[PDB]
């Protein structure tokens, strides 16, 4: 057993990162209160659960995770939430004043004044760790701090850790629900100073998730709540393998083995169904065809783009609930037949796919209706560079005018810094073109 | 209140869509980089279909269907062809063709050349690319190779169907519209773009009266317009024709041909460009080109994805344009053909 | 806990900077005599940001009252809630500036900035986390002008890591007390551009307008323009009072609002405006709000293009609807809004409405049209400059005519900016 | 379609089905830019408090 350590940035990973360990708890039955019936190992263990908790003497199972921010508004609703007591103080800081939707503000103003601190907590729960595979961090691209100053926590974590992986859950910027128009200027300047100490990212566009919600639970305006809930799921099954016993993606390192052959590109995208609105009574109970078809529909991915105007990597399944091989292959060959699926020559046509029989969880009283199966599809395709273009426009559009660059100059950011991110972002453009195109 | 952008100055057909749409009161023409409107004109090249479909609370709609490029590219349609088991290496209706680079069929192309050699039929091949204006038509192979030096090259219809008096060759044009249901509308209206100059199939070195051009045959050949304004034989002239010299209608003998070709190549690559559950929806005109050789058969050529309608149809295909692709998605306040599936 | 502390200056900064504490002190609940008497926790949660707790669970407000004159701040002290203010806030001289820039910003006020500061400095140094400051007042004076930005200029050398946010009331002939106004204005303009991150431009030329137009008010007093100005700075201060995720404190409303330092002046517009029963609908306010009629500026937006704009909708109402209405008049003018500034229009809504409406919305815009403005004080400003008309008043008091020459100067360049970000 | 690495165990299985066979900078260099931005803003507040004492 090696343990995984969560790290959650900014708002926005922590109001995931509350979602995700409810969702958590729900799952492997543990109480708010942290104690653990089903847990007969008191104080200890080496369990798959235990690669995302602790165990106390009291039989208290404790989180692995790190909730930062530099305001105290987000992380002081954990410190009086439902699941308050799992986590203790330590887990938990804050600052005074936040970024200011600037990444320069977070990473290089007040980033460096609340740096250590982190690294510090950082190393308390890695001393508890007899093998730590690596660390998951939550950050948005848009704010300030989960922008600027996650980059300067992944700079650091490499430099103290450099043998651990680091997987991210990245929020990528919507209008329909952004806050700050610089958001685009946040989104390179993170992704640039991150590019090289991230093993693999899962990028979540807020557009895709909104939509999602408005099309398949009814939600008229969607709120973060809702949005949340829905990621929660996603990554519940993208971390279910390091949760429970099996043998797809069973440590960190897998991640990269099976999704990421190039390691620039290490941006796999996530597709996810059914998502059923639990406000009906009744819904057809869809099959293992049925929602493995729906894997293959851009209404249901994580990044609104099209798989069929690019190439494959790499394609991962995970399935969980009532879903056995044999229905998954013979999924696999009607879809192969109907759908447009184009490998690199340099890789194999193929699918690695994992099942787990405890159907996916659903928070009660939330908008996901509880279903017989589910299926989480992460397949590393060409097509998600459409999101980089356009991010990479709209800064193009603002940074020709230099608008909001005196923003970050003020905080001690260089103006060169800005061209750099972007030639960065142009070269890893070129490399998609290359994989995917012809 | 609809609005839409420009970004494709060469279009003789979308500029008169733009000028309708205008006309109409109820539609406004941006600036060509502002994201905020309902129909794209996009350009030819490199359109950003990437940056389409992520404008809260508007519709999107755009005049090309990604990734259609397979169907209107010389290699690609060949490609699409031989690999395609809804088309097949037995496609009955497609001239025998090959891919030579300057992947290769260098050694099958010859092959089949060497087979016909010996049968002594009709060995005379035509060798051709996307970039053309130039061609070559010879009857040797060493000789097409040579000129090559990526290209194609097929079969030469050696016994075309010729119209009379005259003694000349000539090709059918069609225009047809595929809007964002994937509905196949066959214009009506077709063009018979026909050589002016008597076919000689003894030197192809006068291409004259071999190559149905109309940017050929009013620069090479000397009676152009001579038998029909512009070289332009419209469907009314040659079905007349038909029943006066062959006794058949142009729907018996062509007319259903070329439906089924048009519906077996659309209907192919419909999974792989169909925006039916996409974020953005495509619609796009089509100019397919049939040879009718001697024996009333037809046979594909080509399909243009960026086509040019004909002078005297430009008004009545526009506005069929209008009705059936753009205010079908944006309702304001037939001439086609339905080819169903 | 991002606290504001507050600034009013002058006749006009505190008999304006009055009515705002009493608009927003009904809005939170709070009474005359600094007790709390709401009915929701929606009143309180921000409190802090506007008010202090003191003893007896009191809430007094963060703001100093600066004049230098006694006149006008004895009627604020006499006035509905002039009992709330904390009276060792009050700071005033006796001799006055006579609408004289270089009385309120060089002499009479210079002998009295450094008692403001005192008291500045005591508000701020038991601030868990000061957001900045906020002041009130006219540009056409002589203390609100000369002397307010004389305190902006030695606030941000105290403390330059803050956001300085100010109210700014530009004069008008058509509301004029005297001919020096321009003068005034110009010299304070140069002051704001360099020293503010935030200015709302308050004409008092489109405040009477609208009271004689629309509000249907043949006579309009200064009591009537102040009626506009206190619901205005209601809702422009709406997402700093009140929970919300968009513009919530000062510095992140300055990133969203502000893309070139120099180019921080606003236009607020206000809707509905009534001359009252009848239910206003989304697409009323959404429609209003954008209309000319409505801005506070007397700029017309359709001379200019928008760099950035904040809406801020009061009441309970369709979020979709509002989501649908805003992207409507985006999509529907769309020229009218700068094409490289992605997505530059914000949109906030809040539960509470203002006193008297089911329903509002306030508007934000950093439009180039408000070059239309600056344009009317520099002609006006010559007109008298070219002959050093009034200029007396100025050179007394050890000014001299360069000085106005350069302020001249660093006027016709801001219009020029604006010009160059318009094409 | 070949199906191999068949895993199996109480809570699920897993196996792969291929359809087609194929055709770091130091802690030294980080706090030096980090304290050259720190450099380059104390500089440019030092010229606005030189220009407010003009
Ligand atoms: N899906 C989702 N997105 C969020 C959530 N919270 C914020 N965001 C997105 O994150 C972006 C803003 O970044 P934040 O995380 O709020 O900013 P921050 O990390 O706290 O950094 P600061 O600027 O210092 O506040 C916007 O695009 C929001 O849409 C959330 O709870 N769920
Ligand atoms: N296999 C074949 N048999 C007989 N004639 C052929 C032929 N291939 C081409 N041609 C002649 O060549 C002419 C033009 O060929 P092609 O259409 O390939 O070039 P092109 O793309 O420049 C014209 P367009 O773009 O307007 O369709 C046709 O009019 C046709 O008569
Ligand atoms: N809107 C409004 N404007 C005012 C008011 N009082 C004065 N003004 C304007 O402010 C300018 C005069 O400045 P004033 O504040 O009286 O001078 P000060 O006391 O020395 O700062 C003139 O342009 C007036 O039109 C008021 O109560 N409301
Ligand atoms: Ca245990
Ligand atoms: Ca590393
Ligand atoms: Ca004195
Ligand atoms: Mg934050
Ligand atoms: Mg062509
Ligand atoms: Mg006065």
């Amino acid at each position: 057993m090696r343990e995984c350590i969560s790290i959650h940035v900014g708002q926005a990973g922590v109001q995931i990162g509350n979602a995700c360990w409810e969702l958590y708890c729900l799952e492997h039955g543990i109480q708010p209160d942290g104690q653990m019936p089903s847990d007969k190992t008191i104080g200890g263990g080496d369990d798959s659960f235990n690669t995302f908790f602790s165990e106390t003497g009291a039989g208290k199972h404790v989180p692995r995770a790190v909730f930062v921010d530099l305001e105290p508004t987000v992380i002081d609703e954990v410190r009086t939430g439902t699941y308050r007591q799992l986590f203790h103080p330590e887990q938990l800081i804050t600052g005074k004043e936040d970024a200011a939707n600037n990444y320069a503000r977070g990473h290089y103003t007040i980033g460096k004044e609340i740096i250590d601190l982190v690294l510090d907590r950082i190393r308390k729960l890695a001393d508890q760790c007899t093998g730590l595979q690596g660390f998951l961090v939550f950050h948005s691209f848009g704010g300030g701090t989960g922008s600027g100053f996650t980059s300067l926590l992944m700079e650091r974590l490499s430099v103290d850790y450099g043998k651990k992986s680091k997987l991210e859950f990245s929020i990528y910027p919507a209008p329909q629900v952004s806050t700050a128009v610089v958001e685009p200027y946040n989104s390179i300047l993170t992704t640039h100073t991150t590019l090289e100490h991230s093993d693999c990212a899962f990028m979540v566009d807020n557009e895709a998730i909104y939509d999602i919600c408005r099309r398949n639970l009814d939600i008229e305006r969607p709120t973060y709540t809702n949005l949340n809930r829905l990621i929660s799921q996603i990554v519940s099954s993208i971390t279910a393998s390091l949760r429970f016993d099996g043998a797809l993606n069973v440590d960190l390192t897998e991640f990269q083995t099976n999704l990421v052959p190039y390691p620039r590109i290490h941006f796999p995208l996530a597709t996810y169904a059914p998502v059923i609105s639990a406000e009906k009574a009744y819904h057809e109970q869809l099959s293992v065809a049925e929602i493995t078809n729906a894997c293959f529909e851009p209404a249901n991915q994580m990044v609104k783009c099209d798989p069929r105007h690019g190439k494959y990597m790499a394609c991962c399944l995970l399935y969980r609930g009532d879903v056995v091989p044999k229905d998954v292959n013979a999924a696999i060959a009607t879809i192969k037949t109907k759908r447009s699926i184009q490998f690199v020559d340099w890789c194999p046509t193929g699918f690695k796919v994992g099942i787990n029989y405890q159907p996916p969880t659903v928070v009660p009283g939330g908008d996901l209706a509880k279903v017989q199966r589910a299926v989480c599809m992460l397949s590393n395709t060409t097509a998600i560079a459409e999101a980089w273009a356009r991010l990479d426009h709209k800064f193009d559009l603002m940074y020709a005018k230099r608008a909001f660059v005196h923003w970050y100059v003020g905080e001690g950011m260089e103006e060169g810094e800005f061209s750099e991110a972007r030639e960065d972002m142009a070269a890893l453009e070129k490399d998609y073109e290359e994989v995917g195109v012809d | 209140m609809y609005t839409f952008v420009v970004r494709d100055e060469n279009s003789s057909v979308y500029a008169e869509v733009s000028r309708l749409l205008l006309a109409t009161g109820q539609w406004k023409r941006l600036r060509k980089d502002n994201p905020r409107f309902n129909l794209m004109l996009g350009e030819r090249n490199r359109l950003p279909f990437g940056r389409l479909g992520h404008e809260p609370g508007l519709v999107q709609l755009v005049n090309y269907y990604r990734g259609a490029d397979k169907l209107c590219r010389k290699a690609s349609l060949v490609k699409l062809i031989k690999t395609s088991p809804e088309l097949s290496e037995s496609c009955t209706w497609f001239p025998e063709s090959y891919v030579i680079y300057p992947t290769d069929e260098r050694e099958v192309f010859l092959a089949a050349y060497n087979r016909r050699r010996e049968g002594r039929e009709g060995n005379v091949w035509i060798a051709k690319s996307s970039a053309g204006a130039g061609i070559l038509i010879s009857s040797e192979a060493s000789e097409l190779l040579d000129f090559i030096d990526v290209h194609v090259i097929q079969k030469y219809l050696e016994k075309p169907l010729l119209l009379e008096p005259g003694h000349r060759k000539f090709d059918i044009r069609s225009w047809v519209l595929v809007d964002h249901l994937y509905n196949i509308y066959l214009y009506r209206e077709g063009v018979l773009r026909t050589s002016s100059e008597p076919y000689n199939s003894a030197n192809f070195q006068d291409k004259t009266c071999h190559l149905t051009n109309h940017c050929i045959q009013k620069e090479y050949s000397k009676n152009y317009g001579r038998y029909e304004e512009g070289n332009e034989m419209f469907f009314e002239e040659f079905n007349q024709y038909l029943m006066d010299a062959l006794n058949t209608t142009l729907e018996n003998s062509i007319l259903l041909q070329i439906k089924h070709i048009i519906r077996s190549c659309l209907m192919c690559i419909e999974p792989a460009i169909s925006t039916k559950h996409l974020h953005y929806q495509s619609f796009q005109l089509f100019g397919f080109d049939f040879m009718v050789d001697e024996e009333l058969k037809v046979w594909l050529i080509e399909v243009n994805g960026a086509p040019a309608c004909a002078q005297k149809l430009y008004a009545e295909l526009c506005q069929g344009i209008v009705d059936v692709a753009i205010s079908s998605v944006f309702p304001l306040a037939s001439i086609f053909i339905k080819l169903h599936h | 806990m991002r606290e504001i502390v507050h600034i009013q200056a002058g006749q006009c900064g505190n008999q304006i900077g009055a009515k705002f504490w009493e608009v927003i002190s009904d809005e939170h609940g709070i009474d005359p005599t600094g007790s709390y008497h709401g009915d929701s926790d929606l009143q309180l949660e921000r409190i802090n940001v506007y008010y202090n707790e003191a003893t007896g669970n009191k809430y007094v407000p963060r703001a100093i009252l600066v004049d230098l004159e006694p006149g006008t701040m004895d009627s604020v002290r006499s006035g509905p809630f002039g009992q709330i203010f904390r009276p060792d806030n009050f700071v005033f001289g006796q001799s006055g500036a006579g609408n004289n820039w270089a009385k309120g910003h060089y002499t009479e006020g210079a002998e009295l900035v450094d008692s403001v500061l005192d008291v500045v400095r005591k508000e701020s140094e038991s601030c868990d986390c000061l957001q900045g400051f906020q002041l009130t007042h006219s540009l056409g004076g002589g203390t609100g002008s000369g002397m307010g930005t004389l305190l902006i200029s030695k606030i941000r050398e105290e403390y330059p890591d803050r956001i300085m946010n100010t109210f700014s009331v530009m004069p008008s002939p058509k509301v004029s007390d005297t001919v020096v106004e321009p003068y005034n204005a110009t010299l304070s303009v140069h002051q704001l551009v360099e020293n503010t991150d935030e200015t709302y431009c308050i004409d008092n030329e489109a405040l009477y307008d609208i009271c004689f137009r629309t509000l249907k008010l043949t006579t309009p007093t200064y009591g009537d323009l102040n009626h506009l100005v206190s619901a205005t700075m209601s809702g422009v201060t709406t997402c700093l009072r009140f929970p919300g995720q968009l513009n919530a404190d000062l510095r992140k409303l300055a990133v969203n609002m502000v893309p070139f330092p120099r180019l921080h002046f606003f236009m607020p517009g206000f809707a509905p405006l009534t001359s009252q029963y009848r239910a206003l609908t989304v697409p009323e306010l959404t429609q209003q709000m954008f209309d000319s009629k409505n801005m506070m500026a007397a700029c017309d937006p359709r001379h200019g293009r928008y760099l950035t704009v904040a809406a801020i909708f009061r009441g309970r109402m369709s979020m979709k609807e509002v989501d649908e209405q805003m992207l409507n008049v985006q999509n529907k003018n769309s020229s009218y809004f700068v094409e490289w500034i992605p997505n530059n229009v914000k949109t906030a809504v809040c539960d509470i409405p203002p006193r008297g409406l089911k329903m509002s919305a306030t508007f934000i815009g950093n439009s180039t049209a408000i070059q239309e403005l600056f344009k009317r004080i520099s002609e006006q400003f010559t007109a008298m400059f070219r002959r050093k008309a009034f200029l007396h008043w100025y050179t007394g008091e050890g000014m001299d005519e360069m000085e106005f020459t350069e302020a001249e100067s660093n006027m016709n360049d801001l219009v020029s900016e604006y010009q160059q970000y318009q094409d | 379609m070949e199906v191999i690495e068949l895993n199996k165990c109480t809570s699920g299985q897993s196996f792969e089905v291929i359809l087609k066979p194929p055709s770091d900078p130091s802690l030294e260099e980080i706090q030096k830019k980090l304290e050259a931005a720190e450099e380059r803003r104390k500089y440019q507040e030092a010229e606005l408090l030189k220009h407010l004492a003009e």
